[PDB]
């Protein structure tokens, strides 16, 4: 009697933190390339990685 | 019963049958009547059933 | 009518042709499974007007694809109605909203 | 000894919550024969039951049910569809023919149905159409049997050796009385055994059985399906 | 709020709950979801294929 | 035709492949009734036939399931098994001591077990244990009682009043004298409508009775706790 519930497909407790700092990085690496100390590509290949 | 491209079996279980086989050979910890010593599988299928 | 719905199936209910809808606000003077006679109000009746509308519901008609095309009535006698308000339910409509 | 003889299962009390709603409780029982008996009788009782049901309907005014009558306010279809809900309790014979006559504005149901001595209406106010016109008037022969199971259209149709005159719409007969049934087996207390079980029968019907009555004809079915096992050539 | 929604009424939370074999009788070994869907019957009828 | 009279099945075979193991086939039932009569039979022998069976284990020299005998080379609960596995048939009484006692080289059968009189071996021929050493002797005693189903050690390891003493090891019951019991539900085509069921019965006795006697039984069991509604 196997069955798919939406409570059994768990979401982790600590994505939201992972989220966070992964968009504040972005975030400084943005300000960063608004300072000119790194082009466009160089900030977008970082933000991909 | 073989594939005559590779050679592989073509008759293999592919959804209920694989996830059947997977639940029933699966150990637990705790389960009921652990640690008991059985005849043989005809005396597990009598306690079973 | 789906237990789970988006509140659009009453926008194409509406707008599709399959549902009667009243033009005129008024009562229910006489209902029927063919046909409906609904007595207009005073106000929004026309001048020199009998002041009734009549409905003939399409019963058991082909469609394009060999289907059953039937409407039911949805009011009693005697129920007011007003302008917009739907009368008859057409296929796959239940009360105004879409039933597939 | 005591291990070689069962205890005798008996049935103790009938409660009856509504006309339809019924409780049957069954003690005393062993560990496991009440988990058996119990579902062997739902079981049983689900597709085995003999009822009465609806089986031709003659209208006056009507030559096809897919057409519609002046003063009816649903289609002849949906008049069809309400009776074969029709509920009826008949004793005697399988074979009841009933008329029903009305006539003026208001809702018509089965109390207008004419009353005979076998055949009675467990629902007397179920509604079955309703005539929106004054100068409207509405007669119907209603041709009831007795059986078992669902009887769909396509196969009794298949008995075409009296060709139908036409204006007898042939519906669906379900002549199958109870419609919920769930065991449950607790714990009983008699005399000090304490192992011994009860177990409790809700039945949701129709109302034209007695739970009774239900009980006893499954367990004389079972009884006679399991004569063969007995007799074992 | 689909939880509390279900909570309003005389059910589980967790919307799954606990069925028994109609066959057999005996006890299902997890609980499965079970529930009230829409379903649709498509436009191609058997008797129309064969 | 009339809603009283019902289908039942005059196509009745029994093959036997062994002695022990049986098949028998049913044809035609009632659309799902085989599936209720083969979960009742199928419960009933599980759980339901009265045997006799061995309930504990005194072992001489032996104290605790967990020791082990020099002289016999299997392990104390490989002993368990084997003696658990044998089956015996016992009449006019409910509990009975069988007391053994071997010393010499080679297997243990169950016809060394000391005759009283009253109980039965099925298998004589079944091994028992097997010792290596020459000056060696195993002596224990049997308790075998009559009961029903199948109670597991663990269960009965309650009210361990009566088995103070060292030395008595519970054993599995075994007491139901029905093994590999199932049932199968087939199409079968008679007459016009075919969805009526085709019930096959696959039965392993351990020997103390036939299993068309044990299916028979079953049957009269079920038969005298339905008699309470009839007619």
């Amino acid at each position: 009697g196997a069955s798919v519930g939406i409570d059994d497909m768990v979401i982790p407790e600590k994505k939201h933190e992972i989220i966070s700092e992964a968009e504040a990085e972005v975030a400084e690496i943005q300000e960063q390339f608004q300072s000119g100390l790194v082009t466009a590509g160089e900030r977008y290949n970082k933000v991909i990685d | 019963i073989l594939s005559p491209a590779n050679g592989e079996p073509i008759i293999v279980p592919s959804q209920d049958v694989v996830l059947g086989l997977y639940y029933m050979t699966r150990d637990c910890v705790n389960a009921k009547g652990e640690g008991m010593v059985l005849t043989g599988p005809k005396e597990a299928e009598r306690l079973y059933r | 009518k789906p237990l789970v719905g988006t509140g659009m199936e009453r926008a194409v209910a509406v707008d599709s042709g399959v549902t009667a809808v009243a033009k005129r606000g008024g009562v229910v003077q006489y209902v029927d499974a063919s046909r409906i006679v609904i007595k207009v109000n005073e106000d929004e009746m026309y001048p020199g007007e009998a002041g009734i509308d009549i409905y003939n519901l399409t019963k058991y008609t082909r469609s394009n694809q060999n289907t059953c095309i039937n409407q039911m009535p949805c009011v009693s006698l005697g129920e007011p109605v007003e302008r917009g308000d739907v009368l008859a339910d057409g296929p796959s409509t239940d009360l105004g909203e879409l039933a597939l | 000894g005591s291990v070689t003889e069962f205890l005798k299962p008996r049935l103790v009390d009938i409660e009856q919550v509504s006309s339809t709603h019924a409780k049957v409780t069954l003690e005393p029982l062993e560990r496991g024969f009440g988990h058996t008996l119990g579902n062997a009788l739902r079981r049983i009782l689900l597709s085995s039951m003999p009822g009465c049901a609806v089986t031709e309907v003659e209208i006056d005014g009507v030559l096809h049910e897919y057409s519609t009558k002046e003063g009816v306010q649903e289609d002849i279809l949906e008049i069809l569809l309400n009776l074969k809900g029709l509920a009826v309790r008949v004793q005697g014979k399988d074979e009841v023919i009933l008329t029903l006559n009305k006539s003026g504005i208001g809702p018509v149901t089965a109390a207008d149905i004419t009353h005979d001595g076998d055949v009675e209406i467990v629902k007397p106010q179920h509604v079955i159409c309703h005539l929106t016109d004054e100068n409207a008037s509405i007669s119907m022969r209603i041709k009831v049997q007795r059986g078992r199971g669902y009887v769909p259209a396509s196969t009794r149709i298949h008995s075409e050796e009296d060709e139908r005159p036409i204006g007898r719409l042939l519906v669906d007969a379900c002549y199958s009385p109870v419609e919920r049934i769930a065991y449950n087996v607790e714990a009983a207390r008699v005399e000090q055994r304490t192992d011994l079980d009860k177990l409790v029968i809700e039945m949701e019907t129709n109302g034209t059985i007695d739970p009774e009555e239900a009980i006893r004809r499954a367990a004389t079915i079972l009884a006679e399906q399991l004569e063969a096992f007995v007799d074992l050539r | 709020e689909i939880k509390e929604l279900l909570k309003l009424g005389d059910l589980p939370t967790s919307g799954q709950i606990r069925l028994y074999d109609g066959r057999t009788g005996e006890q299902f070994e997890r609980p499965v979801t079970v529930g009230y869907m829409y379903m649709l019957k498509l436009n191609h009828l058997v008797d129309d294929k064969m």
